[PDB]
């Protein structure tokens, strides 16, 4: 977030008369795809003989 | 000087038999002799007279 401050208005020489600088910043992050998998093997005769 | 058969060998027609020289097949003596049933389950059941 940016940061502000209180500033004086009395004299040009006072350091408290200078308006403060501030930045804003951002970062990246990634939503990365990943894979769930399984193989279910069975004998053809099991498939043939089951009801 | 004449056209011998060797001189015209490259022009002669060719012929391959349309069938193979093989024994006539027997089939199983068991399948030929014994009566068979269609199975649907892999392990059929068989009641046999006992008394």
């Amino acid at each position: 977030l940016p940061t502000a401050g209180w500033v004086t208005d009395d004299t040009s020489g006072a350091a408290t008369g200078t308006k403060p600088t501030s930045k804003v910043s951002w970062t990246g992050k990634n939503l990365v795809a990943e894979e769930i998998a399984v193989i279910v093997p069975v004998h053809e005769n099991t498939i043939a003989d089951s009801r | 000087a004449d056209i011998s058969r060797a001189d015209a060998l490259a022009l002669l027609a060719t012929q391959e038999l349309d069938s193979i020289i093989k024994p006539e097949t027997s089939g199983s003596a068991a399948l030929a002799a014994f009566r068979s049933i269609r199975m649907s389950a892999g392990t059929v059941s068989m009641p046999v007279l006992a008394a």
